[PDB]
């Protein structure tokens, strides 16, 4: 079933007519992540009884299996195989001459239309003006979350038909989030629930599918302290912290010894300008040679050049705590970046016993 | 670079001392077999080309069992090579492989069928330009990986020990030997690459020579532009045309000959003679 | 998030720029005001960069990976000063604050 | 045949005659059974010490599916031990198809570089657990269903591009219904990556839920005491090997199978050394059997000679002239290192259980630093067993029963020998504190002495511990500078002992050419450069110098010290 949806579905149904009927040659549907495009037409195609075949982008990463995809879901709807688009064409002018499809709309149902964009690039235009080229009574329907404005091919081609499905609003999704209420308790209490929910995580989480989510997960919580023995201030009095424990995380759901200081170095190299090197390491006043250097500099004892350290040096870059950017083939002039957060440089100093800060060219 | 030819004719220095190195060294030779036979591969490091003692050992020990020799100190070796050619004559394969994964798939279900097959590896220079790929060291260890294959390597480079990683070292599983032999690297740097013009002016004509000299020369006072050194062409009527002048031009480019990329003392070297 | 970012391509005409900016002037406003209900994290506001990035309204330039990160990335903005504030006015719940500080 | 133009060279034609001789056999043997038991100790340890983590597996596992009859995902954390993943993952295969699921694939991020190359892998691997895509994939898994689950193990996701991961996913996503699915992540950082991989429009998808793996100091502390503080072994090892193992493991990989290489190459290399390494009741029947060269080699030794020193003229006489009673007295004092043994271990065992609960360690934690600073030398000599033994002397008195507790476990469970009195007291048990604290001393300077002081320990101990170093912990770059600064010590050449740092011109061209190169600027003229090598070995002839300075150039740019330069003609960086 679908709440508030209703303008859209009448919408539809007056565009579709009667099964005789002719329509659009091209409908593109474009909204937001969590506004239902796949729930409502899909729902509405299996009420109203339609020949109509629905097709993953993603799932046909390449033109064959989209192609064979489609003939194949038609024709058990009524093995093909095909290699090229002309060839399509032609297979399903013949295939569509069935009794049952002679005079009635076919329907090809694509979702996730992003990547056709970048897939080939006459096909977009090929399936736009389809029902020219077959004659026989063929819709396209595309579903997408970007603009049309973006998918308008250089040459310019037929312009499809362009809809919109509206935003939600605070009571839209409480009536969604109450509608499945468990039956065990009150669907005053479920709604008040969703109350209290929304008033909590309205204000970043507007995901249905992640908001609802969250409402499973916390309403064992929610229903223990009159388990234990309508009292409104005692639950929320009893709930509060834990929900503020949720919010923490909305959308979240040991190195060796001379390791530790392989990484501080590399971040010291990589966020200090060479200019101040000496000045914070030479005693009176990125390249591998460098790094050594101020290792050699930072460790207190005298660390010979044991093959283990380099070791440690590629296991690192395995890591992906280490970029590598030059070229692979050049091992003697090979080049780094370090990619770890300053928390965690920090963290790491602490438990060295190691003040970074200090030197720091940029805090100072 | 020609003169290196004649330049072996220097005698070598205190070669008492490396005699009684090289009869040091041979005593290893037992050890190093044992280590080999439990499942261990050898690396030799040390200063002096080290090639002379690996052909001494298998000539001395390997003489009854088959072994590959891969002195990858040529430029032209590649990995694919090594597998093409144990596909080739440890098999006796000619099928040809649709990719370097499905070689090595082959190679490897091959051995583990057939657990009476041993093989000897003896790799100059590991530390080549064309077997530092990461690829080329990974297919090398998973290679080395079983236990019916014995490796002896070489490392000649300073840096060799980025090459190999955790994984890499557990399955290499290296001991490593000192053994500095003194010997200069004559074949070793004998393939690798570190006259033309005379050759090529001495059979052209005199009026293209006159050209390139008045070309040289001006290269040698201070790039000229085409219209400047049409006009010099024409002062010395070496040139009767613009069309001929480009023609000429187009032959010394046609032998990779305004800026001629010659150095300046070859230059002046070559005018005088 | 956009409010910052049209006031970054103000102050700065016409230059790229990157999540640490946004994040540290983001957090200047939030700072600035005494005690209003915005304290927010690092990830989360990480994820709303990524799906602003996700629905293109903001585009890479150069276009490289595993060089840089998602951070430290040169960012533009593909909107008009005009449009801001055009579809700011008829927001439904649009608070004061944010109102002010976007006029500012 | 050896010097073509073509790289490619190939030619066509018992284990214990390499190591020689029945001494040899008989120390082969030997060195095969004690490896044989020490690498099955090793598995039976490893496959025993996950089974908290393989039942929780399991038993999520159990309540993922029980739902089927969001994909469920569980994230493994498993540290940076990359050479110990394989291993555990074995027994983690062994594990579900042995309960759950005969289905189970775990794949590589190195073969799997597009996602068409990965679907590949995956279903020809699905073939024999019994183009390509997910609707091939689903009527292959309805014939063999015609309802058990799928497992895949991803192992590096950190090498894995992020798009083929998305695609995946969001595939799958669609597909529950038509078979089931669920993913087991390795993860060697923190969790955290995760949030760093996926866009939260992908990873909304996922029901992750958090494991966590073995610590790997508790697995080396544990490998230590059931390998090498137990009875059960006749080797023991020298301070100094163990020192350098604890060093490279504690700085370089934290890693058990490194230390475990490192044993095994220690024992290899005392059964290789000393002879007399041949030899319980094994040795106990091998002494009947000894050659008397076998005889002079024990009447060698030097722990042996101190004990003849030790002892009267007449039984010196009697040791150095008759061969049987000498068999006899060395059969005598190998059981009383035997009994050494014993009662070393099961003391050193008893006073970590006492150190073990007191404050801020001042003998450390585990066992091992107890055990190398018992190794190094007396505990009793040292002021810190003094402030020890003060310290032990505050404890209150129900921390202090619980401790003696313990201890009468310990005693209860393997002190079975000697003084049962010491529990009958503890179960007796300021005054009675002071006792207590004095009898342990007691029994700390009876019974906690180096074994070095004992003769023929060196029948079971080793100590080449720098060519263990050497052997393992290779350092080419301070070889090469040696060889290059003072190639003396290689030569024992007495034109070469000048000075250091000075110009010995006897030296060799290369040398002496790499000597001229360090004291120059940091861009080097070649012309310049010869010149100054020229003047070196003056004190036809121009074109022999030139030759042997070319020489020295071309194998130092080999060598990596000569990086070539344009900017300038002729000059070089280092
Ligand atoms: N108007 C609605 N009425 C009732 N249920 C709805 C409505 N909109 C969404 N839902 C529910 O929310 C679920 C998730 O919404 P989706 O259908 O995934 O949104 P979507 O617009 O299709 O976005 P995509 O394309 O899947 S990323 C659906 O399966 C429905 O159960
Ligand atoms: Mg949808």
């Amino acid at each position: 079933v679908v709440l508030c949806r209703e303008s859209q579905v009448s919408i539809l149904q007056s565009l579709f007519g009667e099964r005789h009927h002719f329509s659009f040659p091209s409908i593109f549907i474009y909204g937001h992540t969590a506004s239902g495009k796949t729930y409502v037409t899909q729902t509405l195609l299996k009420t109203l009884e339609l020949p109509h075949v629905f097709v993953n982008c993603v799932e046909c990463f390449t033109l064959r299996l989209l192609l064979e995809q489609i003939l194949n879901k038609l024709n058990h709807l009524s093995e093909i195989t095909c290699e090229t688009f002309n060839d399509f064409v032609r297979l399903f002018k013949q295939v569509t001459t069935a009794e049952n499809l002679k005079d009635q709309t076919v329907y090809i149902v694509l979702d996730k239309a992003e990547y056709l964009r970048d897939m080939e690039a006459n096909l977009l235009p090929g399936f736009l003006r389809l029902q020219e080229l077959a004659d026989r009574n063929v819709t396209v329907l595309f579903l997408s979350e970007i603009v049309w404005e973006k998918f308008r091919p250089n040459t310019g081609c037929f312009e499809p038909f362009v809809l919109y499905f509206p935003d939600y609003s605070i009571g839209n999704l409480q009536k969604i989030l109450s509608h499945d209420h468990p039956p065990e308790y009150s669907a005053d209490f479920y709604a008040a629930y969703i109350n209290i929910l929304l008033g909590v995580f309205y204000t970043v989480c507007r995901d249905l599918k992640e908001l609802r989510h969250l409402a499973v997960l916390n309403f064992p919580k929610y229903c223990e302290p009159v388990v234990k023995g309508r009292d409104t201030r005692k639950l929320w009095r009893n709930i509060e912290p834990h929900l503020k424990k949720a919010m923490q995380t909305v959308y979240l759901r040991e190195l060796p010894y001379y390791s530790k200081f392989i990484l501080i170095a590399a971040y010291l190299a990589s966020y200090n300008p060479a200019r101040t090197d000496k000045r914070f390491f030479l005693k009176h006043h990125f390249p591998l040679d460098r790094l050594l250097a101020i290792l050699y500099s930072i460790v207190d004892s005298r660390v010979a050049p044991t093959a283990n350290i380099f070791s440690q040096i590629t296991s690192l870059v395995t890591l992906q705590l280490l970029t590598l950017v030059g070229h692979d083939d050049q091992l003697d002039g090979p080049k780094y970046k370090c990619t770890v957060s300053l928390d965690f440089i920090r963290a790491i100093a602490r438990t060295v016993n190691f003040d970074i800060i200090k030197y720091l060219y940029d805090f100072l | 670079q020609t003169l290196r030819n004649l330049l072996s004719k220097v005698s070598p220095s205190f070669s008492a001392e490396l005699k009684q190195l090289n009869q040091q060294y041979e005593k290893l030779f037992h050890k190093w077999m044992l280590q080999l036979h439990l499942g261990f591969n050898i690396v030799l490091y040390g200063l002096g080309s080290k090639r002379d003692l690996l052909e001494r050992f298998r000539t001395t020990m390997l003489q009854d069992s088959i072994h590959v020799v891969i002195n990858g100190f040529f430029p032209g070796i590649s990995v694919k090579s090594v597998l093409n050619s144990i596909t080739e004559e440890v098999l006796d394969h000619m099928g040809t492989f649709r990719s370097i994964l499905d070689q090595l798939d082959w190679i490897v279900n091959k051995f583990k069928e057939d657990s009476s097959l041993e093989l000897f590896l003896l790799i100059h220079n590991l530390d080549s330009q064309m077997l530092r790929g990461e690829k080329s060291q990974q297919i090398i260890g998973q290679l080395s990986s079983l236990h019916n294959i014995y490796l002896i390597a070489s490392i000649d480079h300073l840096n060799a020990p980025l090459m190999w990683d955790h994984a890499k070292q557990s399955l290499f599983n290296w001991l490593w030997y000192e053994t500095t032999t003194y010997s200069p690297y004559t074949e070793e740097t004998s393939y690798e690459n570190s006259s033309s013009l005379t050759h090529v002016l001495r059979s052209l004509t005199p009026n293209a020579r006159g050209i390139f000299r008045l070309l040289i020369k001006y290269q040698l006072d201070n790039g000229l532009s085409f219209q400047d050194f049409y006009q010099q062409c024409r002062e010395a009527f070496l040139v009767n045309s613009d069309l001929t002048l480009r023609a000429q031009l187009t032959e010394f480019r046609d032998h990779k000959l305004l800026l001629i990329p010659v150095d300046n003392g070859t230059l002046t070297d070559f005018l005088e003679k | 998030l956009i409010i910052a970012m049209k006031h970054l391509n103000d102050i700065y005409e016409e230059e790229p720029f990157n999540f640490q900016m946004v994040y540290n002037e983001f957090q200047k406003f939030v700072q600035r005001k005494a005690h209003s209900v915005y304290n927010f994290e690092k990830p989360v506001v990480m994820k709303a960069f990524e799906h602003l990035q996700q629905l293109e309204l903001i585009k890479p330039m150069e276009r490289t990976s595993g060089n840089s990160q998602r951070e430290y990335q040169l960012m533009k903005l593909l909107l008009d000063n005009t449009q801001i504030m055009n579809a700011l006015q008829k927001y439904p719940n649009c608070p004061t604050d944010v109102r002010q500080w976007a006029t500012s | 045949t050896s010097s073509m133009s073509k790289g490619c060279f190939v030619f066509k034609p018992p284990i214990e005659d390499y190591f020689n001789p029945e001494d040899s056999k008989l120390r082969f043997e030997t060195y095969q059974l004690i490896w044989q038991q020490m690498k099955s100790e090793n598995e039976r340890l490893q496959e025993e010490l996950n089974k908290n983590l393989f039942d929780n597996l399991i038993e999520f596992l159990q309540k993922s599916h029980s739902g089927f009859q969001e994909i469920p995902t569980a994230a493994l954390v498993l540290g940076v031990n990359v050479t110990d993943h394989d291993l555990t993952f074995g027994s983690l295969t062994e594990a579900l198809q042995n309960n759950v699921t005969p289905y189970v694939v775990s794949l590589q991020a190195k073969d799997c570089p597009d996602m068409k190359h990965f679907l590949q892998k995956l279903i020809s691997q699905l073939m024999d657990c019994c183009h390509y895509s997910m609707d091939s994939l689903s009527s292959w898994y309805m014939t063999v269903t015609q309802s058990p689950p799928v497992v895949v193990i991803l192992k590096d996701m950190e090498s894995f591009a992020t798009k083929v991961l998305q695609d995946f996913i969001i595939i799958s996503s669609q597909h529950l219904h038509e078979f089931p699915l669920i993913l087991i992540f390795g993860i060697a950082t923190s969790p955290i990556i995760i949030h760093r991989l996926l866009p939260h429009a992908v990873s909304s998808l996922l029901c992750i839920e958090l494991f966590q793996s073995l610590s790997c100091k508790e697995h080396l502390t544990t490998v230590l005491d059931k390998l090498l503080l137990t009875t059960q072994f006749p080797f023991k090892i020298n301070e100094k090997v163990l020192q350098v193992l604890t060093n490279i493991f504690l700085y370089h990989d934290f890693s058990v199978q490194n230390f475990i290489k490192g044993l095994q190459l220690s024992l290899l290399e005392h059964f290789y050394s000393q002879p007399l390494s041949v030899l319980l009741p094994e040795a106990k029947r091998r002494i009947n059997f000894l050659s008397n060269n076998q005889c002079e080699n024990i009447r060698r030794l030097p722990s042996f000679r101190r004990y003849v020193e030790k002892q009267a003229s007449e039984k010196q006489v009697a040791l150095l002239t008759n061969e049987r009673y000498l068999k006899e007295e060395t059969q005598l004092l190998l059981e009383n290192l035997h009994v050494y043994h014993m009662n070393y271990f099961l003391v050193l065992r008893c006073l970590h259980k006492f150190t073990s609960s007191l404050p801020k360690y001042p003998l450390g934690r585990q066992i091992r630093e107890l055990y190398c600073t018992c190794l190094e030398k007396n505990i009793w000599d040292s002021e810190e067993y003094a402030s020890v033994l003060q310290l032990l002397r505050m404890l209150a008195k129900d921390e202090l029963m619980t401790i003696l507790e313990k201890c009468f476990k310990v005693f209860k469970s393997y002190c079975e020998n000697h003084l049962g009195s010491t529990a009958k007291r503890i179960e007796e048990f300021e005054v009675l504190r002071e006792n207590v604290v004095n009898f342990i001393d007691c029994l700390v300077r009876e019974y906690l002495l180096p074994p070095e002081t004992q003769p023929l320990h060196e029948v079971v101990y080793f100590s080449a511990a720098h060519a263990l170093r050497e052997h393992l912990n290779a350092a080419p770059r301070i070889a090469l500078h040696t060889a290059l600064n003072n190639p003396y010590y290689y030569l024992k050449n007495e034109a070469l002992k000048s000075e250091e740092g000075c110009i010995p011109n006897i030296a060799p061209d290369i040398c002496i050419a790499y000597k001229l190169h360090l004291e120059c600027s940091r861009l080097i003229n070649l012309v310049d450069w010869s010149e100054a090598f020229a003047t070196v070995v003056t004190a036809e002839m121009n074109e022999i110098i030139h030759a042997r300075f070319i020489r020295a150039v071309s194998e130092l740019e080999l060598l990596g010290f000569i990086k070539p330069t344009k900017q300038k003609t002729d000059h070089v960086a280092r």
